[PDB]
């Protein structure tokens, strides 16, 4: 679906 | 008074975007409210990826 939603806590895991 | 410009807004609970509320778009309506803006889980927009809106789905009627 078009889920819409943010993660701008998490940065980015390399795995 | 004046009008310029006929336009909505996400949830259907008359809230902009907020980077504090989250949202999941309407598969059907293809718009988006916050979770519990139409009465749904919290997660439910991670555990999710077949979510379609209330005002959508209201003509899917399963």
């Amino acid at each position: 679906a078009r889920t819409k939603q943010t993660a701008r806590k998490s940065t980015g895991g390399k795995a | 008074g004046p009008l310029g410009s006929d336009t909505k807004l996400y949830c259907i609970c008359k809230t902009p975007y907020d980077e504090s509320k989250f949202y999941i778009g309407c598969d059907r309506c293809q718009n988006w409210y916050h979770g519990r803006c139409v009465g749904i889980l919290q997660s439910e927009a991670e555990l999710i990826d077949e979510y379609v809106c209330p005002q959508c789905q209201s003509t899917e009627d399963a």
